[PDB]
């Protein structure tokens, strides 16, 4: 399988952006290959 | 190996896929483990191999260590750099929430893309990238929340 990188953009803070989402506070737990559960 | 965001594809024998983003900085490149699993990417007519990676934190870097070292400050808006498959790069603003672990707490974001967006990175006010968007949680009503993931600078 040919896996390759094409560029994208610039990496840049835009002022005035939309902002969305909440803020949720959750209990999780990371496993060694690297899963986040809920717990 | 110029600076900037990138997308990660692959192709076989028809068209190709979006799998990912990630971030070239001091000509390393940073992407999720589950984008790549860690195997070698094409760039033009150049190979870059892996060079450091950990699949707890699902985080790999190629041609050299892992350069982003910049930390989200516990208190700010971030924006997620969302690279969706097929659309152009787009800033999202939000106040990110929080994973509590065991071993600490881990900004997270409550922000939902594709699963080729897996890398995109997240910024602070300065434009550092203070981690990578893409492994997370899908929570009760079937949206997602995103840790802000990042690795350590040696
Ligand atoms: C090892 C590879 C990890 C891959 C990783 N997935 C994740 O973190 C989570 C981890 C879940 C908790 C694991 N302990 N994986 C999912 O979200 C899978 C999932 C689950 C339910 C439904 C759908 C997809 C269908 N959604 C899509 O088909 C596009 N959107 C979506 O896939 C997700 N949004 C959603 N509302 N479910 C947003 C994905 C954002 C990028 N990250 C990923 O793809």
């Amino acid at each position: 399988v040919d896996m390759y990188i094409e560029r994208a953009g610039d990496i840049t803070w835009e002022k005035d952006a939309e902002v969305t989402g909440n803020s949720p506070r959750l209990d999780v737990a990371l496993d060694e290959s690297g899963d986040f559960s809920l717990v | 190996t110029t600076d900037g965001v990138y997308r990660v594809m692959t192709r076989r024998l028809l068209g190709s896929t979006q799998v990912g983003v990630g971030v070239m900085q001091e000509g390393v490149f940073h992407t999720m483990w589950h984008v790549t699993k860690g195997a070698a990417l094409r760039s033009g007519e150049g190979r870059l191999d892996p060079y450091w990676g950990d699949v707890k934190q699902d985080l790999v870097s190629y041609c050299g260590p892992w350069k982003l070292d910049a930390a989200w400050d516990g208190l700010s808006e971030v924006q997620l750099l969302a690279v969706p498959p097929g659309e152009r790069a787009k800033n999202i603003q939000t106040l990110p929430g929080i994973f509590k672990t065991k071993d600490g707490d881990i900004g997270a974001v409550a922000l939902d893309y594709p699963a080729g967006t897996s890398g995109s990175p997240i910024l602070d006010k300065c434009g550092r990238v203070i981690g990578l968007y893409g492994n997370g949680v899908v929570i009760k009503n079937g949206s997602y929340v995103s840790a802000i993931t990042q690795g350590k600078r040696e």
